[PDB]
DNA sequence: AAAAAAAAAAAAAAAAAAAAAAA
DNA sequence: TTTTTTTTTTTTTTTTTTTTTTT
């Protein structure tokens, strides 16, 4: 029983949130050239070099939500007797 | 002529400096060189212009390149010796030299409008090499004029906002240079907003720490990246040091220190104790007493899980610290955390040199103990004597109890102790701990603490009498009685028969306290009723309608504690309590266990009671499939999406269920398609609601994903052989096929229809099932009008059931 | 002797190919 | 003519720690 809490203790360690995240040569300075300036240097013209505005604010400012450590050990102990422990897992 | 000679010598130079880093002065010597004898002949302007055309041959190259990265270093090396020329001549004296602040002027100016006339290509190779360049020639830069700074702060406000995550880092780098005591706005603004992580490590650890913006640096400690959660407490703490109990708020002190010390990584986890036990214990000269002291060690629990970490890096410290004679009967908090450490981090080892040669007798700790337990309840602040004795106390329970005369001293202090009546909890609690350690068997503990029990309610009776001249206890007492009764119940762990004082107990203070109009009393009754039900059966059996009214008519409280009671008769028991003669119906229950669920007004009452139906549904208990079907929906709910705990406790108890089992894996499967069918009606309504929000519920992909996720056979954690056989997830599919004829609109049946090739087809499979499968397929694809990529998946999926069972046909 | 550049491994997650609508 | 989303698939870069290298 202590190795099944184990392996789901550590297989289920990082999809605690659930919801979405349930998942698992040489250049030569000699040469000179003519179209080397007009290619580096030009326009955008349709390509687009800037990211689009929805993408640029969120709410969740990428952090992580409160942890309330939902393992076996919680789980296997009683409510009102944290003593005691129930048979689970067999 | 002399152009074509220019070029040539900047040409070598810059071909000899590409290859290797050795050489990389004499390089900035002759390029120097070049440019004196080109500013005394007059021809500067050539060889700017050279410059910027061999320069230009390196923005093409891409980021992992050695040959560009050789030619920015070079050029920073160049305006850096360019410069501290004239520093140097402006540190020492004023010598008046050939006229040369005016020539870097004008060259660092021309390089900075050469090179930014790139940084708006479509080429994002040139724009990072652009903006590399800036980065390094910033630091050395000078002053320069209005319309340049303003140039290129338009430009690195307007690049902040690119594509690429490289090229934001760039600009942050070249940002975090125009600092003071708009750059600021812009930074604090991509270290929250910015979805690169790159770009908020970059932006954390390039910013000034000003009481403005301090609290959005350490708020990056919470970062969905480890190495974001990890730098804050391996470089910016480490880089504050003792700043840190000086500017860091107490709270936000102990919330980064909790969750430092309790992170779901071990890489965050060692960083936190590296931090603590090294940077922070070498800061001061060694000792441990101010690091206890800039902890608030009292008011916290959190020093328990560092200085045991102290204790596991250096033992060396563990072996010069005493505690002599001369230092008693005048202890801090500090020095009191600190014995109890000691002598728990000694004892949960087998270093039993200090345990001999450190710690003293229980004849004399009994003695120290009364001393402050009579300084306190009988004659330095209140909270620190609480403190002292409770540390005390916690740790002589676990003492070494091998004598005779000091087992009876410790004895008769905590009778002594626990006969008051002014005593808080903590101490109560810590006091039954103890009394239970200083028991022979079962049979004293219990006998003593219903000795004390009534003792003060025959005190109480008979100051009542004695008051009368000048039967019926005070609420006071009655609260303190079961206060101490329930520590006593939480350690009994043999049959109720066996003890007939509890007996006595029950219908002497718990019963007539159950039905009692104050809700403290109420709710101390309820919690004695079922630590006495998890001991005796009739007694459980009797006491189930109370609960059940006191769970449907009552309070928060009431009903949380009721939940509990009935949750841990469940887990103890069982299905004895219900269906038989005499016995409460498991009908009521399940209906009550469903209006618990669908309130939404009680949170915690409605996470009390999934983690409850979970533990039962572990067992063999409760085997149901209309509850089951009712959890994973109230777990699927967009009305239940603000309570973060119960959605965290069904993502741990719904994968393990399924995957202890296959017949919980079956249950699932019998349910998930017609859970699916109550969860695309809830979508529709969802979305073509104009009253809100819509991204609350979870898309119909997603869940229809999760489903099949948890009836995959290959999942399991037994795996006996047979479940390359075993048949769960066909039926699965099939359901979803039958039920696809009642779907509205087209995208459900389009998002539907397109996650179905993800299924486990095997050799060792069915033969009918795959049959109807192939039937209801042909069904689906013939009488039906869909798209494209819907269409292709179909018959991905007809033309593989078909190879399997051409392959299979081809047999005996 | 002190500082900088190059190389191997662990840690940890962002990146990319195919196909059908959309502006 | 890009671009955009969804599904399915396979690397790529970073950071810490060691060796050489250049005075």
């Amino acid at each position: 029983e202590k190795d099944l809490m184990a392996y789901f203790d550590e297989n289920l360690n990082r999809n605690w949130r659930g919801r979405e995240h349930w998942k698992v040569l040489e250049i030569d300075f000699f040469k000179t050239d003519d179209s080397f300036e007009d290619k580096v240097f030009a326009s955008k013209g349709r390509t687009k070099i800037d990211m689009p505005i929805k993408n640029r604010k969120n709410d969740t400012h990428y952090l992580l939500p409160d942890d309330f450590h939902f393992s076996t050990d919680r789980i296997t102990r009683l409510f009102i007797k944290p003593g005691q422990k129930m048979s689970l897992f067999s | 002529d002399i152009n074509t000679k220019i070029f040539n010598s900047v040409a070598e130079v810059f071909q000899k400096a590409q290859g290797s880093y050795a050489g990389h002065r004499k390089h900035i010597a002759v390029l120097k060189k070049i440019q004196s004898k080109a500013v005394e002949q007059g021809y500067e302007d050539a060889f700017n212009f050279w410059f910027d055309k061999l320069v230009t041959k390196i923005l093409p190259l891409k980021k992992n390149e050695i040959i560009g990265d050789r030619i920015v270093k070079l050029v920073a090396a160049f305006i850096a010796s360019l410069e501290r020329e004239l520093i140097l001549a402006k540190k020492q004296n004023y010598k008046l030299t050939n006229d040369e602040e005016g020539i870097f002027s004008r060259f660092v100016d021309q390089f900075i409008r050469h090179v930014l006339r790139g940084v708006e290509s479509p080429d994002k190779n040139v724009r990072f090499r652009v903006l590399q360049l800036l980065a390094v020639i910033m630091d050395n830069i000078g002053e320069i004029d209005e319309s340049l700074f303003n140039l290129l702060i338009l430009s690195l406000n307007k690049r902040i906002y690119d594509r690429e995550p490289t090229v934001r880092i760039q600009a942050v780098f070249c940002l975090t240079k125009f600092q003071d005591e708009e750059a600021t706005r812009t930074l604090v603004a991509s270290i929250q907003n910015d979805p690169s992580a790159e770009v908020r490590r970059a932006a954390m650890l390039n910013l000034i720490n000003d009481n403005n913006t301090r609290p959005y640096i350490l708020e990056r400690a919470r970062d969905v990246n480890i190495v974001n959660r990890r730098l804050v407490y391996s470089r910016i703490l480490k880089s504050m040091g003792r700043k840190c109990f000086d500017d860091i708020e107490p709270h936000i002190f102990d919330q980064l220190i909790e969750w430092g010390l309790e992170d779901r990584e071990l890489s965050v986890r060692n960083a936190c104790k590296r931090l603590i036990a090294h940077d922070w214990l070498n800061a001061l000269d060694g000792d441990l007493i101010e690091l206890l002291e800039k902890l608030d060690v009292s008011r916290s629990s959190v020093c328990v899980k560092a200085i045991e970490a102290l204790f596991q890096s250096r033992p060396d410290i563990l072996s010069k610290i005493k505690f002599p004679e001369s230092i008693w009967k005048d202890f801090t908090v500090e020095i009191a955390f600190l014995f109890r450490a000691i002598y728990l981090y000694c004892l949960d080892n087998n270093i039993t040199e200090m345990l001999e040669e450190n710690f003293p007798e229980a004849s004399k700790l009994s003695e120290h103990l009364n001393h402050y337990i009579l300084l306190r309840y009988h004659h330095f602040d209140y909270n620190t004597l609480e403190f002292i004795i409770e540390q005390l106390s916690i740790a002589a329970e676990r003492y070494d109890y091998s004598d005779e005369v000091g087992r009876r001293s410790m004895l008769t202090v905590v009778r002594n102790m626990l006969a008051l009546t002014t005593l808080s909890e903590p101490l109560i609690k810590i006091g039954i701990r103890v009394m239970k350690s200083l028991s022979i068997n079962e049979k004293d503990f219990v006998t003593m603490a219903i000795e004390i029990i009534n003792d003060i309610r025959d005190d109480d009776i008979e100051k009542q009498e004695q008051e009368e001249k000048i039967k019926e206890a005070s609420s006071a007492t009655i609260v303190l009685c079961l206060t101490r009764s329930s520590y006593m119940l939480e350690l009994v762990n043999t049959p109720l028969t066996e003890n007939i004082l509890i007996a006595s107990l029950m219908d002497t203070l718990i019963t007539p306290a159950v039905r009692n109009t104050a809700p403290n009393i109420r709710e101390l009754g309820v919690k004695n009723l079922g630590l006495c039900c998890l001991l005796d059966v009739k007694l459980a059996i009797d006491n189930m309608y109370i609960l059940g009214m006191c769970v449907s008519k009552g309070n928060a409280s009431l009903k949380y504690i009721a939940l509990q009671v009935i949750v841990d008769i469940f887990s103890v028991h069982g299905n004895t309590v219900v269906d038989g003669e005499g016995k409460v119906d498991s009908i009521s229950l399940h209906k009550i266990f469903y209006k618990v669920l669908k309130n939404n007004g009680l949170p915690e009452c409605q996470v009390i009671a999934a983690e409850g139906l979970c533990k039962l549904f572990l067992a063999d208990v409760f085997t149901d499939d209309d509850l089951f079907e009712t959890l994973v929906l109230s777990y699927f709910s967009p009305i239940n999406s603000s309570n973060e705990a119960l959605v965290q406790a069904f993502a741990f108890c719904i994968p393990v269920y399924c995957f202890s089992h296959p017949a919980h894996q079956q249950r699932m499967s019998r349910t998930a398609a017609d859970i699916l069918l109550r969860l695309c009606v809830l979508w529709d309504d969802l979305q073509s609601s104009v009253i809100v929000d819509r991204e609350a519920m979870l898309k119909p992909n997603i869940i229809f994903q999760q489903l099949l996720f948890w009836t995959d056979p290959r999942n399991l954690v037994n795996q006996t052989g047979s479940t390359k056989k075993d048949t769960v997830q066909l039926t699965f599919l099939i359901d979803v096929l039958k039920i696809y004829a009642q779907i509205e609109k087209k995208e459900i049946k389009k998002m539907i229809i397109t996650n179905i090739n993800a299924i486990f087809l095997s050799s060792e499979q069915d033969y009918s099932t795959l049959k109807e499968l192939l039937e209801y397929s042909d069904d689906i694809a013939e009488n039906d009008n869909l798209d494209n990529v819907s269409k292709n998946a179909l018959d991905k999926l007809r033309n593989n059931l078909n190879s399997l069972i051409e392959e299979i046909n081809e047999r005996s």
